[PDB]
């Protein structure tokens, strides 16, 4: 892969959810999200209610 | 007017606003005390994002 600044690395490291940059007022998204806790026990809790 | 030198004019570039904070009203104007960041992040939604 090729990284920012024109370096090349083998490594991937992902962006972490709850420390992204919003376009909502140019803010930062919360550390705890409904999507977060929904996935933090996805095994049941992704199956929600009707949805 | 506020000082031309000897001040601090802070530039929140997330609401894009130039602000100055000064201790005013009763009782103490004389006895200057730094103003907190806490209630200012309320009233500017861009000190609720970044410095």
């Amino acid at each position: 892969p090729y990284d920012e600044t024109g370096a090349q690395v083998t490594s991937v490291s992902s962006t972490p959810f709850g420390s992204l940059i919003d376009t909502s007022t140019g803010q930062q998204i919360l550390g705890t999200n409904p999507v977060l806790t929904s996935y933090n026990s996805y095994t049941t809790q992704a199956n929600t209610n009707m949805q | 007017r506020f000082p031309t030198s000897g001040y601090n004019a802070y530039y929140d570039s997330v609401d894009k606003v130039v602000f100055v904070v000064v201790s005013f009203l009763y009782p103490y104007t004389t006895t200057s005390v730094n103003i907190p960041l806490s209630y200012l992040s309320k009233y500017l939604p861009g000190l609720l994002t970044a410095q």
